């Protein structure tokens, strides 16, 4: 399981 | 460029309808063409180039993933067309990155702005490195990880000197450099340390919150903490 | 075209992996590629075709329904952009349209064949003119409605003739034809009708059920049930 | 709600 980047938010 | 004779205006407008209609790579387009015009981009208009391009890039990277997984299997105990394909793939994602790179190092990064957006650009820039860093090797790579750290440390600097412990491209960008620590550099300590001090920090100035912001400053604040929870 | 050079083999397998990817137009590009070696398709080949160009189409329509619904909103009680951007989907969404059609009259609707390949070719015929009848106009879209028809039920006197009531393309032909009806030709009764004749008598000799196709069998019956209850 | 058609299976 890879690590969590920032997400898209709009 | 195509986009060349349409007024900004409406450029934005379609970047927007695009948006909803899940069109995101006309969306992209649409935003370079605003770009290319060469304005200043508002908070909202870097929303639109940002979510247009991470978008487009991340449809690239689960592909390249997935292909680069095949890959790796078939090279474990036979044609060409594994490798032909995933090169196909990676090919065009590399083209993607060289054209936010692009974008940014023509017309976005400049001396003076506000450190929102001075930061943001630098962020950005350290992401597109980061995701030719994914699928480069050799003497390219070498390079493109330097070049990535350079950018992120960058926008670090100014944003722990012009920005609260809360903002969210300050906190978006700490979860970001430390993504590239962990994956990128082999750096799990550097990049724990990074998630730790940059969640302790925005807690211990929780005040500094903005109204209009504070949704995602604590979405990154938990995020900081699921790579932590992970990362131990 | 750009995939002459390469193997029909290697066409093959690099759709499946495009599928694998979720690339669903690298996929279509492949098949398309595949396709025009000449050859036969088989009914595993077929499920590539149908599902990378309904994939790259499903997208399409799913953007100019939401630009059309933004469309017509703004034209009940101001700029261009929203019309001219709905038109820009429309015709790539026609380009795709007009694609697949050329690939079904150039190359794979014959007059022999067994009729799994005859009925499932002619149903995409009529499936992608219906898409076309979607967003036509006018003189234009008269004669797409017809030859939608026509495809249609060309397909449905083999099916009836040469399939069981159970064939899963027998009942998608079906079912498509159903939609066709109401949504298209504003036959509402016609589409009722058919759809209920079509699961009463797949019910009737519901032993007819293939081992290797049971399951897409019966997810269409349902289909045809869902489709039924929301008319009725 | 738009009427339902055959959907992809593979
Ligand atoms: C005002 C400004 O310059 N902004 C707001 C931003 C929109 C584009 C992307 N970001 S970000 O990459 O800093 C980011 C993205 C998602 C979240 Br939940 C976040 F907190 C920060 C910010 C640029
Ligand atoms: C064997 C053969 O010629 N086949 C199997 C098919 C694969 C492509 C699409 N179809 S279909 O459009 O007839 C269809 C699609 C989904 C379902 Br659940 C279904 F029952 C039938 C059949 C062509
Ligand atoms: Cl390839
Ligand atoms: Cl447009
Ligand atoms: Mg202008
Ligand atoms: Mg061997
Ligand atoms: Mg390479
Ligand atoms: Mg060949
Ligand atoms: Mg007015
Ligand atoms: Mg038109």
């Amino acid at each position: 399981q890879r690590s969590t980047s920032t997400p898209n938010v709009h | 460029g195509a986009m060349g004779s349409m007024e900004r205006a409406s450029l934005i407008q379609k970047a927007k309808l695009a948006e909803q209609a899940e069109r995101y790579e006309d969306m992209a387009a649409f935003m370079k063409g605003a770009v290319e015009k060469g304005e200043e981009l508002s908070c909202e208009e870097r929303n639109l180039l940002s979510v247009a391009y991470k978008n487009v890039v991340g449809g690239q990277r689960a592909a390249w993933r997935v292909l680069s997984s095949i890959e790796q299997k078939s090279n474990e105990e036979k044609g060409p067309e594994v490798r032909e394909y995933r090169e196909k793939v990676e090919t065009e994602l590399q083209g993607v990155c060289d054209t936010v790179l692009g974008l940014l190092d023509s017309h976005l990064i400049k001396e003076a702005g506000d450190a929102e957006s001075r930061v943001f650009y630098l962020k950005m820039k350290g992401d597109y490195y980061r995701y030719l860093a994914e699928v480069a090797t050799g003497d390219d790579k070498k390079r493109i990880i330097d070049s990535a750290r350079s950018a992120y440390q960058e926008a670090m600097d100014i944003s722990k000197k012009e920005m609260p412990p809360t903002n969210p491209i300050r906190l978006g960008l700490a979860l970001n450099f430390s993504v590239f620590h962990y994956e990128i550099a082999n750096s799990p300590e550097e990049a724990i340390s990074l998630a730790k001090t940059t969640f302790d920090e925005a807690m211990a100035d929780l005040h500094t919150l903005s109204e209009d912001s504070y949704k995602d400053s604590t979405l990154i604040m938990q995020l900081l903490r699921d790579n932590l929870t992970l990362w131990t």
